[PDB]
C-alpha cells in the first residue's frame, strides 16, 4: 500500500510522486533499490529488489509485496486430514481393541483444583488445539480423518470423591482403568477427564488418544493448562499463545513433500540400510508368533547421581558426542555380549518435528509427531573402545535429516515413485532416550501425581495400552533421569524371554555404559570426528592425513 | 608448535577461492598475486591501541585466520585457525630528514608489493605503521587476492574504527555478528546449477566474430607496465547521459555500457560485440550480504549486438532486458561461463567498469561521525590487473572515465584517440536520442581533416583529353618504330595508325556512330590491335568479345548488347549468332579506302569500352567506361612509373579481361614495343620461357595466380632471360614466397603490384619494391593520381585509420554505369559527400588505411570467413603451404558441412610421393589450431576460371588409432592419468583440450600427481602440453 509509495518519496528524494510512475523515469538505480527494500523491512514488509526492477512501477511492485513473517492461522480449523506416517503406521498394524491406545497422566494440587476451572480451561484447549477433536471414521474401507468444529462432546467429564473411601489408591486406580477404555475413535471424544477429589487435595486424570498427542505435545498441554488455570483462577479471560500451523496443514504438506526430489535422493540410503539389514535376527529364547500386551514384565537398571552427573555434564566433551551416542555404543556392546551377533538393526525414535516443510512453524502444534527409523549397529569392530565410540558416533550424522524421511517412503510416498525399497525390518529392538522427566513437573501450579500408578505417560504406564492389544516390538528400552538416576528400562513379553536372560542383558548393558562414561571422562585431550568439520564427505583417514599434513606445512 | 586444538573448522574452497587459487599456482609468473592499500592519517594516532584493534579484528573474522591447504589432498580445503596473529610492523621516522623519510616510505612499499605470500603458510595479511612527523601517520595494509576484494574493505575499516574507539574510551563493543560465508556457500548449492550453465550457453549463441581494440604489438610477455588515461564529459553531456537514461526508462549504467558498444561495433566493424561487465555477485535473495566479507565480485559477457536500421534508444533497452534478464545468473563463476562459448578461454579481454561508489571517500566518509583522534587523508589501493584494458567509470558531476591500460600493448596515441571517439559518440548520442548505431561519426574534426586530405593531396591538373588523340600524338613522333608484333610479323607505329583510319574511315560509312557499339571477335593478332584503335576511331565502345568463350555465352554478349555491327577474321565468323552485319577486316575495300585521318567529333565524356566478365550474380554484368578514365590512368602510369620505347612488352594477358585492354595502350601510349603470344602457346609455360628467351621480352604482365605459379618451374626461372625490368600484376591477395623473392632479387625487379576492381577502372592503387624486402603478403598501395580511395561504414561515414571498413573508390576512374539491369547502377554507384559531384563506386571488399599510409586489403566481405572467433586471412595458410618446399601448386577455400558450419579445407599438388600428414604436420608447427585446414586432398592439377583465379566452385569438396586401453608408456603414470579423468580410456599421448577438460580437474590432478606419482611438477607443466611422458622427467 501508499507506505511503499513514501518510501519511494523518501528514497528518490522526490515529492508529489505520481502513482503510475517508473522507478528508472523517478532517478532510481540498484542503489536506490536495495534502500528501499532496506526500508520496507521496518514496516515487517519484504519486497525482492529483483522484483522492484523487473517491475518499476508502483503497483506492479506492490502486488508482489509479502509479510516478513507468516501469520499462522488463528481460526476453528475443520475438515479431512491426511494420515500421517505413524498414524498410518497405527490403523495399519491393527490392534486388537485398538480404540484403548492412549497416553495418561495424573495431576495433583494441594490446595484443590476446583471443577468449573478446570471445565473452564478444557474448552479452551481443547478448542486451541484442533486435533484433540480427531474422529476416526473407516469410510469405503479405508481409514479417513475428519478434525471437527464446536460440534459438541469435545471431552468427557467426570468429577468423584474419594475422600469417604478407606483406600484412596485403589479407587482412583480402578475409576482410570474404567476410563481408558470407553474411547470411541468413531463420533467421540478422545479427551477423558476425572477430578478426583481426596483428603489432601484434589486430582486431575487426563486420558488422550495416542494418535493426537506425544511426549512435546503434552508439554505443550501441560504449560497451556497452567497458564489458563492461573488466568481464571486470578479471574481474567483466558489468553493462550499464538497457534502455530495446524495438523491438518502439516499433513497436506507432508503429501506433498513426500514426492518431492529431495526426499527421493534419500533412497540410495534406506536402500544401502535395508538391503544390509536384512538377515540381522534376534535371537529368542523361545520361538512365539504372537503375544497380548498384558505379558509385557519389565525391570529397571539404575546409575547412581554422581555418574549420571559425570554422563551429563563432561563425558560428552572427549568425542562431541551427544547423549545418545554413548547409550547407544552402550547397547551395542550389551548386544555384542550378550547376543554375540556381529550386526544389529536397532529402531529409533525421533522427536519428528524436523524443518522438512521450509515455511512450517510446528513447536505449538498438537498431535503425533514421532518418527521411527531402523539403525544398523556394527559390532564386529568393539574391541578398541575409543574407536567403537567414533564408529558409533558417525552413524548418527551419516543418517539423513534425522530419519524423518523413512516413514515416509514407507507409508506416504506413492508406491512407484520410491524404486528399490523392500520394507521388511520389522521392529525387534527399539531404543528411545526420554530426558529429564520433567514435562510434567515444571510449573509450580501443580505436580505430578503420587497416585498416578500405571497411568503414567512413560514407558511404565501399565493402563494406557489395552492388556488384549498384541506385542509389537520385541524388546522396547527407554532410558529417563528421575532424582538425578539414569534409569533404563526394559520391556519384553515373559513369552518370548526368561527373567534371567534380560537380567544378564540388563547388567552386561549397565557395565559397559560405566565403561563407556569412565573411558570418555579420564580421557584428558578431545579427539573430534569427520562429521564436527564442514567439509561435506570427510573421512577419518583424510581427516588424519590433513591433520598430519597441516602439521609439516606450519 | 601445532597441535590438533587450534583448528577450528575446515571447508571447501567457494568456486571463487577456486578461481583464484588456480590461478596463484599456474601464474606464477609474477609475485602480485597481492592487493595493497596506502592510507595517510593526519592528526593524532595511537600506536598501542591500534596494533591492539588490529588482533581484535583478526580474532574477530575466520577470513582472516584462512589458510588454505591443497598440496596433496583429494580436494582443496580451507582450514581455519582459532588464532593466527598477523605481522604489524611500526617504524618511527619523526627525526628522519624529509627526503630521507618519502625515500625510506617508497623503498619500504615497492619492497611490500614484490613479497609473496604461501597459501599453507603466512599469514595472509600484512600492515606497517609509519610515524611521519608528530601528526601525520601513514599506514600501509597488504593482503593476498584470495581473501576478499578490494570493496571488502569499507566492511573491515569500519569494524577497525569501532574496536579502537572502543578501546580508547574502555567502552564496550557494539559490533554485530560476523555474517558468515557458509551461508551464501548452502546458496549456491540451492541453485540449479545445469539451468544456470544453460542460460550463459543461450546468451552465447551468435558469437563468432570475437571483439578486439587495436593492439600495437602481440602479447609476448603478461608483465605490465600500467598506465591511466583519465577524462571527464563536460557537465551539460554528463547530464544529459543522465536525461537520456531517465527518458528510455534505463540505469545511466546502461547508457554508458551501450555508448562503450556503440565504440566497440565501429572499431572492427560488426554488430556484436562482447566486453566483460563487473558485477558484485552478491544475491539480493541472502541476509547480510552487504556487511559479509569475502570474494563474491564476479565478470560478466555483457554482449551488445543490434540489427542494420536500430536507433540508439531500441538497442538500449534491447540492452536493459538482457541485463535484467541475466541478473539471477550472475554468480557463475566466468570460467564456467568461459566453458559454454565456442571460444572458451579466449571470450573477455576487456572490461568497462562503473563505480556509483568508489573506495575513497566510503573509506574517508566516516570522518564526522566518531571522535576518533585523527583524520583518514587519503587511501590508494594497488591491485593485479589482469586485463590490458580496464575502462573505470565513475559517475559523478563530470563523468569521470579512467582507462587502465597496459602501455605495453596500446600506443598512447591509439588510447587518446579512444577517448576522443568514446566523446563524439556521446556527443551524438547525447543531442538526439533517436540517431541510428549507423550515422552516428566516431571522428574528431582533426582526424576528419586529416581523413580528407588524402582526396586532395594526390590531385593531378593532367590533360584529361580523348582517348585515340593521344595515340596518334605518339605515333606523330616516332611513325617508323614497330609497333605490334605477333607470330614473326609486325606492324609499325605508321601502319598501325593508318589501318586504324582505313577501318574507322569504312566504319563510319557504314554507319558507326560514337555513342554504338561494335564487338571484336578477333584472335590476338595485328589486326586485333588495329581492329580495337580503329573501331576506338569510328568511336565505338570496342566490346571485348572472346572467340575462346562457349557460344553460348558470346550469343549473351551479343545479344544483351543490341550491337549494330562487329569487327572479326573469317574463320572465326562460326561464333556469330545474331542480326548482326560482321566487317571482315581483310576486306578490299578497307584495303582501297584512304590511309589518312578523319575529323574527330568526339568528347572526353563519350561512352568509350565495355566489359563483360565471370561472376557471382548469373546473368553477364556489362561494365562500361569512358576516354577521360583512361586519360587519368595513362597519364599516372606513364608520367610516375616507366614503361619506355626500347621496351619489348608483352600484352600477356588474355582479351577477355581488364588489365590486357589497358596494358596495351600502356606499350602504345609510351612507344613501347608489344609483342603477342601465339595463344596456345600461352597455355604451354615451357614455350613461354622459350618465347621470352627467342624475344627477350623486358617487361611482363602477371596474373597473381599466374605469379604464384610460373617461379616454381625454379630451373627454368633460372634460365630466365635477365632482360626483366617491371612486372604488372592485378587480382586480390598476392602471395609471395621467398623463392620468387629470390628470383625477383636475382633481377632487380620492379614489380608493380596494381589492384583495382574493373567496373571503377582497371586499376587504381600502386605497390612497389624494387630493392627493399617484400612482404610475404604484399599490402595494396596509395591512391592513385586524381583518385579519391575512402573507407566508410554502412551510413557511408568515415572510420578512423588502422580500422577495417568497405573501400569506396571515386575520381576519374569510375565508369558510367552497368549496361543492363541498370538500377544496379543505383545499388553500386553514388555521388560522393566528401567530393561533391564526383562519382563514387562503392566495393563490397573489405579493407584498411595502414600506419605508413598505405591501403590494406582484407577481401569481399559476402566471402568473409568468421571462423570461430578469427577473421582468418587466408593467405597466411596459402604462404605456409608454398612456402613448404614438398608442395608445387596448393588452395585454400571456405567448405561448409552437412550443418553449414564452416570449416578450412585445402587442395594440394606435391612435388613429390610422401603421406601427407608430414605437411600437415609442417602447418601445425607453422600455423596456429583456428587456422589449419581441417582436411586435405591431394591432387596433379588445380584447374582455373579462364581469368586465371582457381575455379572454385568447379573443384570437388573434400570428403573423409592412438587410444591406449591396453598399450601403456609407462604403465604407472597414464593408469594414473586415466584414474583421474575417469570419463573415458585415454590415448598414448592424449590432448587434454581436445578432451575438452577444465581447470578443476587440472588442479585435481597436479595434486593427485605430487601424492601418486611424487612429482615436484610445476602445474605449467601441464598447461604446456597434456603429454603425459612430460612426468618422466620429473619421476626420475
Ligand atoms: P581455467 O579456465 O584456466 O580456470 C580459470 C582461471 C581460474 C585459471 C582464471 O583464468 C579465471 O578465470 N579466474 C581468475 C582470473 C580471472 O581471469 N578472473 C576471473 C574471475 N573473476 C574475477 O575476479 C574477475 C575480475 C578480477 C579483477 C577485477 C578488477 C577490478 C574490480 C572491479 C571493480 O569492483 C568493485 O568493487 N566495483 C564494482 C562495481 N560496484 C559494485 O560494488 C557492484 C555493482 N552492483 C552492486 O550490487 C553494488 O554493490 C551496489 C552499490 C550495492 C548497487 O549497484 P547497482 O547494482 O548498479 C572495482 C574496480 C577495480 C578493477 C580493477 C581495475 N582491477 N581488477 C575485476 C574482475
Amino acid at each position: 500500500e501508499s507506505i511503499l509509495v513514501s518510501i519511494w518519496q523518501n528514497v528518490l528524494g522526490i515529492e508529489k510522486i505520481g502513482i503510475r510512475d517508473n522507478f528508472y523515469s523517478l532517478g532510481g538505480d540498484s542503489i536506490q533499490a536495495i534502500q528501499v527494500v532496506a526500508r520496507l523491512h521496518s514496516y515487517q514488509l519484504k519486497l525482492e529488489t529483483k522484483d522492484l526492477l523487473n517491475y518499476p512501477t508502483i503497483e506492479q511492485v506492490a502486488l508482489f509485496v509479502k509479510s516478513t513473517t507468516r501469520k499462522s492461522d488463528q481460526g476453528i480449523i475443520a475438515g479431512n486430514v491426511p494420515l500421517t506416517p505413524i498414524q498410518k503406521w497405527f490403523f495399519g498394524k491393527n490392534f486388537t481393541n485398538t480404540g484403548h491406545w492412549n497416553q495418561s497422566s495424573v495431576l495433583y494440587r494441594p490446595e484443590g483444583f476446583d471443577p468449573k476451572v478446570i471445565q473452564s480451561v478444557m474448552d479452551k484447549i481443547i478448542e486451541h488445539h484442533d486435533a484433540l477433536r480427531m474422529v476416526y471414521q473407516h469410510e469405503n474401507g479405508n481409514v479417513v480423518q475428519h478434525n471437527r468444529g464446536l460440534g459438541g462432546q469435545l471431552y468427557d467429564f467426570f468429577s468423584y470423591n474419594l475422600t469417604a473411601q478407606p483406600d484412596v489408591q485403589q479407587a482412583i486406580e480402578a475409576e482410570t482403568q474404567r476410563l481408558h477404555s470407553s474411547m470411541n475413535l468413531q463420533e467421540g471424544p478422545l479427551v477423558k477427564v476425572a477430578l478426583f477429589q481426596t483428603l489432601h487435595g484434589d486430582h486431575l486424570f487426563l486420558a488422550i488418544h495416542h494418535l493426537v498427542v506425544d511426549g512435546i505435545s503434552w508439554r505443550i498441554l501441560f504449560e497451556d493448562l497452567a497458564t489458563g488455570y492461573a488466568q481464571a483462577l486470578a479471574g481474567q479471560a483466558i489468553s493462550l499463545p499464538e497457534k502455530t500451523d495446524s495438523f491438518q496443514s502439516w499433513s497436506q504438506w507432508l503429501q506433498e513433500y513426500a514426492n518431492e526430489a529431495d526426499l527421493l535422493s534419500e533412497i540410495p540410503y534406506w536402500e544401502s540400510l535395508e538391503s544390509q539389514a536384512k538377515n540381522v535376527s534376534l535371537p529368542k529364547d523361545y520361538e512365539v508368533t504372537d503375544c497380548k500386551q498384558k505379558s509385557v514384565r519389565n525391570m529397571r537398571i539404575r546409575l547412581h547421581p554422581e555418574e549420571t552427573e559425570q554422563l551429563l555434564k563432561h563425558a560428552n566433551q572427549a568425542y562431541q558426542t551427544e547423549i545418545n551416542d554413548l547409550l547407544l555404543a552402550a547397547l551395542g556392546l550389551a548386544f555384542a555380549e550378550w547376543s554375540k551377533l556381529a550386526q544389529i538393526v536397532i529402531h529409533l525414535e525421533g522427536h519428528g518435528r524436523e524443518d522438512i516443510i521450509e515455511q512450517a512453524n510446528v513447536a505449538r502444534t498438537v498431535g503425533w509427531f514421532t518418527s521411527q527409523y531402523p539403525v544398523l549397529l556394527d559390532l564386529k569392530q568393539t574391541a578398541p573402545l575409543s574407536d567403537y565410540i567414533k564408529l558409533t558416533k558417525e552413524n548418527m550424522r551419516k543418517i539423513p535429516r534425522k530419519g524423518i524421511g523413512y516413514d515416509i517412503l514407507k507409508h506416504v510416498t506413492l508406491p512407484e515413485n520410491r524404486g528399490s525399497l523392500s520394507f521388511r525390518v520389522q521392529p525387534e529392538v527399539t531404543f528411545n532416550y526420554l530426558g529429564q522427566f520433567d514435562a510434567d513437573m515444571r510449573t509450580e501450579l501443580f505436580t505430578r501425581s503420587p497416585y498416578s500408578g500405571g497411568n503414567t505417560l512413560g514407558a511404565d504406564g501399565k493402563n494406557n495400552l489395552s492388556p488384549e492389544s498384541e506385542v509389537y516390538t520385541a524388546l522396547n528400552i527407554t532410558g529417563l533421569i528421575e532424582g538425578g538416576e539414569l534409569v533404563l528400562t526394559f520391556s519384553y513379553s515373559s513369552e518370548q524371554y526368561r527373567e534371567e536372560s534380560i537380567q544378564q542383558l540388563s547388567q552386561s548393558y549397565q557395565k559397559h555404559l560405566l565403561a563407556i562414561i569412565a573411558h570418555c571422562t579420564e580421557k584428558k585431550e578431545v579427539e573430534r570426528t569427520p562429521s564436527d568439520f564442514s567439509v561435506k564427505g570427510l573421512q577419518m583417514e583424510e581427516m588424519d592425513d590433513i591433520f598430519e599434513l597441516l602439521a609439516n606445512r606450519l | 608448535v601445532f597441535s590438533k586444538e587450534q583448528v577450528q573448522d575446515m571447508y571447501a574452497l567457494t568456486p571463487m577461492q577456486e578461481g583464484m587459487l588456480f590461478h596463484a599456482l599456474l601464474d606464477q609468473e609474477h609475485n602480485s598475486h597481492l592487493v595493497q592499500m596506502s592510507i595517510s592519517l593526519q592528526g593524532d594516532l595511537d600506536v598501542g591501541l591500534f596494533t591492539d584493534s588490529l588482533h581484535v579484528l583478526v580474532e574477530r573474522y575466520d577470513v582472516f585466520r584462512t589458510l588454505f591447504l591443497y598440496e596433496k589432498l583429494k580436494q582443496p580445503l580451507q582450514v581455519v585457525l582459532k588464532q593466527r596473529p598477523i605481522p604489524i610492523e611500526f617504524y618511527d621516522l619523526s627525526a628522519c630528514d624529509e627526503s630521507e623519510k618519502q625515500l625510506r616510505y617508497t623503498q619500504y612499499k615497492r619492497a611490500d608489493q614484490e613479497r609473496t605470500f604461501h597459501l599453507a603458510k603466512d599469514p595472509l595479511m600484512r600492515v606497517a605503521l609509519f610515524q611521519m612527523s608528530q601528526h601525520d601517520y601513514q599506514v600501509i595494509w597488504s593482503f593476498h587476492h584470495i581473501l576478499m576484494d578490494g570493496w571488502c574493505f569499507s566492511i573491515i575499516f569500519d569494524d577497525l574504527l569501532a574496536i579502537y574507539l572502543s578501546l580508547q574510551n574502555k567502552t564496550a563493543l557494539s559490533l554485530e555478528p560476523v555474517q558468515p560465508y557458509s551461508r551464501f556457500i548452502n546458496w549456491l548449492e540451492k541453485q540449479n546449477k545445469q539451468a544456470a550453465l544453460n542460460y550463459w550457453s543461450d546468451y552465447l549463441e551468435a558469437y563468432e566474430q570475437k571483439t578486439t581494440l587495436p593492439k600495437k604489438e602481440a602479447a609476448f610477455a603478461k608483465a605490465f607496465q600500467p598506465t591511466q588515461y583519465r577524462f571527464s564529459l563536460n557537465r551539460t553531456l554528463t547530464k544529459q547521459l543522465g536525461t537520456i537514461a531517465s527518458q528510455n526508462q534505463v540505469t545511466l549504467s546502461t547508457v554508458i555500457q551501450t555508448i562503450w558498444g556503440v565504440l566497440l561495433q565501429k572499431y572492427n566493424a560488426a554488430h556484436d560485440v562482447l566486453f566483460g561487465s563487473v558485477v558484485s555477485g552478491r544475491p539480493t535473495d541472502i541476509v547480510g550480504i552487504d556487511k559479509m566479507v569475502g570474494l563474491f565480485i564476479n565478470t560478466i559477457p555483457f554482449r551488445v549486438q543490434a540489427k542494420a536500421g536500430q536507433t540508439f534508444s531500441e538497442l538500449l533497452q534491447a540492452v536493459h532486458k538482457r541485463t535484467l534478464q541475466s541478473q539471477p545468473y550472475e554468480h557463475v563463476p566466468l570460467y564456467d561461463i568461459q566453458t559454454q562459448s565456442v571460444l572458451k578461454q579466449e571470450l573477455i579481454d576487456h572490461l568497462l567498469v562503473i563505480e556509483n561508489y568508489p573506495l575513497v571517500e566510503a573509506l574517508q566518509k566516516k570522518a564526522l561521525n566518531q571522535q576518533i583522534g585523527f583524520t583518514i587523508t587519503a587511501v590508494e589501493m594497488f591491485e593485479p590487473t589482469n586485463y590490458d584494458l580496464t575502462v573505470m567509470v565513475m559517475p559523478k558531476e563530470e563523468l569521470a572515465f579512467r582507462f587502465d591500460y597496459n602501455a605495453a600493448l596500446f600506443d598512447e596515441q591509439v588510447v587518446q584517440k579512444l577517448a576522443g571517439h568514446l566523446q563524439q559518440i556521446a556527443d551524438c548520442v547525447a543531442n538526439n536520442s533517436g540517431v541510428e548505431l549507423c550515422q552516428i561519426p566516431l571522428l574528431t574534426e582533426a582526424e576528419t581533416s586529416q581523413l580528407l586530405a588524402k582526396r586532395t593531396e594526390t590531385a593531378a591538373d593532367y590533360p584529361a583529353a580523348t582517348m585515340h588523340e593521344l595515340f596518334s600524338r605518339q605515333a606523330e613522333k616516332t611513325p617508323e618504330q614497330v609497333a605490334v608484333v605477333f607470330a614473326d610479323q609486325h606492324l609499325t607505329y605508321r601502319e598501325l595508325d593508318e589501318k586504324s583510319n582505313q577501318l574507322a574511315r569504312f566504319l563510319r560509312k557504314k554507319g558507326i556512330g560514337t555513342g554504338s557499339l561494335v564487338g571484336t571477335l578477333l584472335d590476338r593478332s595485328l589486326d586485333m590491335i588495329v581492329g580495337i584503335l580503329g573501331v576506338l576511331k569510328a568511336g565505338g565502345a570496342f566490346v571485348p568479345i572472346d572467340p575462346e568463350l562457349p557460344a553460348e555465352r558470346i550469343a549473351y554478349m551479343l545479344t544483351h548488347s543490341r550491337v549494330p555491327l562487329v569487327v572479326t577474321q573469317n574463320h572465326l565468323r562460326a561464333k556469330v549468332t545474331t542480326p548482326t552485319e560482321t566487317i571482315d577486316i581483310n576486306t578490299a575495300v578497307i584495303g582501297e579506302e584512304s590511309r589518312a585521318p578523319i575529323e574527330s567529333l568526339n568528347q572526353p565524356h563519350d561512352l568509350f569500352y565495355i566489359i563483360y566478365t565471370s561472376g557471382t550474380t548469373g546473368q553477364p554484368k556489362g561494365v562500361m567506361l569512358e576516354h577521360r578514365n583512361m586519360a587519368n590512368l595513362m597519364h599516372f602510369t606513364f608520367d610516375q612509373t616507366n614503361i619506355a620505347f626500347h621496351e619489348k612488352v608483352l600484352q600477356y594477358t588474355t582479351c577477355s579481361f581488364d588489365v590486357c585492354y589497358q596494358e596495351i595502350f600502356s606499350t602504345l601510349l609510351s612507344g613501347g614495343q608489344l609483342y603477342l603470344i601465339t595463344n596456345e602457346l600461352r597455355r604451354h609455360v615451357e614455350k613461354l620461357f622459350a618465347f621470352i628467351q627467342e624475344k627477350q621480352i623486358s617487361i611482363l604482365s602477371l596474373p597473381v595466380s599466374f605469379l604464384k605459379f610460373i617461379f616454381n618451374e625454379q630451373d627454368y626461372a633460372q634460365s630466365f632471360p635477365r632482360c626483366v625490368k617491371h612486372i604488372i600484376t592485378a587480382g586480390e591477395q598476392l602471395v609471395v614466397t621467398h623463392e620468387l623473392q629470390k628470383y625477383l632479387r636475382q633481377h632487380r625487379v620492379f614489380l608493380h603490384n596494381h589492384y583495382g576492381p574493373s567496373e571503377t577502372h582497371v586499376v587504381t592503387t600502386c605497390t612497389m619494391d624494387p630493392g627493399q624486402a617484400i612482404p610475404e603478403l604484399p599490402p595494396i598501395g596509395k591512391p592513385i593520381s586524381n583518385t579519391g580511395i575512402y573507407i566508410l561504414d554502412e551510413g557511408l561515414q568515415l572510420k578512423p585509420e588502422g580500422i577495417v571498413g568497405e573501400l569506396y573508390i571515386s575520381g576519374a576512374n569510375v565508369g558510367r554505369g552497368y549496361l543492363h539491369q541498370p538500377e544496379l547502377t543505383a545499388e553500386k554507384f553514388l555521388d560522393n559527400p566528401y567530393q561533391p559531384g564526383e562519382r563514387m563506386y562503392r566495393t563490397g571488399d573489405l579493407a584498411r588505411w595502414l600506419p605508413d599510409g598505405q591501403l590494406e586489403f582484407l577481401g569481399r566481405i559476402d566471402h568473409q570467413v568468421k571462423i570461430r572467433g578469427h577473421r582468418i586471412e587466408l593467405g597466411e595458410i596459402e604462404s605456409r603451404l608454398l612456402n613448404h618446399p614438398a608442395i608445387k601448386e596448393a588452395v585454400v577455400i571456405d567448405r561448409a558441412d552437412e550443418t553449414g558450419g564452416k570449416f578450412l579445407c585445402a587442395y594440394v599438388v606435391l612435388q613429390k610421393a610422401l603421406s601427407d600428414e608430414e605437411m600437415r604436420a609442417y602447418l601445425a608447427q607453422a600455423l596456429p589450431e583456428y587456422m589449419i585446414p581441417s582436411f586435405f586432398v591431394t591432387l596433379e592439377r588445380i584447374p582455373v576460371t579462364p581469368n586465371g583465379k582457381t575455379d572454385r566452385r568447379a573443384l570437388p569438396k573434400p570428403e573423409g588409432d592412438y587410444v591406449a586401453p591396453t598399450t601403456e608408456l609407462e604403465q604407472k603414470l597414464v593408469a594414473i592419468w586415466e584414474q583421474i579423468l575417469g570419463v573415458s580410456p585415454i590415448g598414448i599421448q592424449d590432448h587434454f583440450f581436445t578432451l575438452g577438460g577444465h581447470s578443476l580437474k587440472a588442479i585435481q590432478l597436479i595434486s593427485r600427481i605430487q601424492k601418486e606419482c611424487q612429482a615436484d611438477v610445476p602445474l605449467r607443466v601441464l598447461f604446456e602440453q597434456p603429454t603425459i611422458q612430460a612426468l618422466a622427467a620429473y619421476v626420475e
